[PDB]
């Protein structure tokens, strides 16, 4: 995330908003390690009730 | 492109321009390229397992 925060901040500053997706995953050692992927506003359509 | 650390396949051109190497996850194939775009069928695709 040290480098992907740059892309997330760029997207948020450019388009006014940006998204990050947190999905479950497994690390190299096992246990449970979620994966965080920055999502561009041009590739996600998020719908909010408020 | 955004969220990958390594490619799936890579096509590499030699620094002398004579050979073209196609890389995969475990092996890479070397092709002899006399002319740009010319890959004679007479040549045998050498296979090297880098692992």
């Amino acid at each position: 995330m040290q480098s992907k925060q740059i892309a997330i901040h760029r997207a948020a500053l450019t388009y006014g908003y940006s998204y990050a997706r947190v999905l479950p995953g497994v690390a190299l050692d096992g246990a449970n390690q979620a994966e965080i992927h920055g999502v561009s506003p041009r590739r996600l359509l998020a719908l909010y009730e408020d | 492109q955004i969220n990958d650390e390594y490619p799936k396949y890579a096509l590499e051109l030699a620094n002398n321009g004579k050979t073209v190497r196609l890389y995969t996850d475990t092996d890479y194939y070397e092709l002899r390229m006399p002319s740009p775009g010319n890959f004679p069928n007479e040549q045998v695709i050498k296979k090297v397992h880098h692992g």
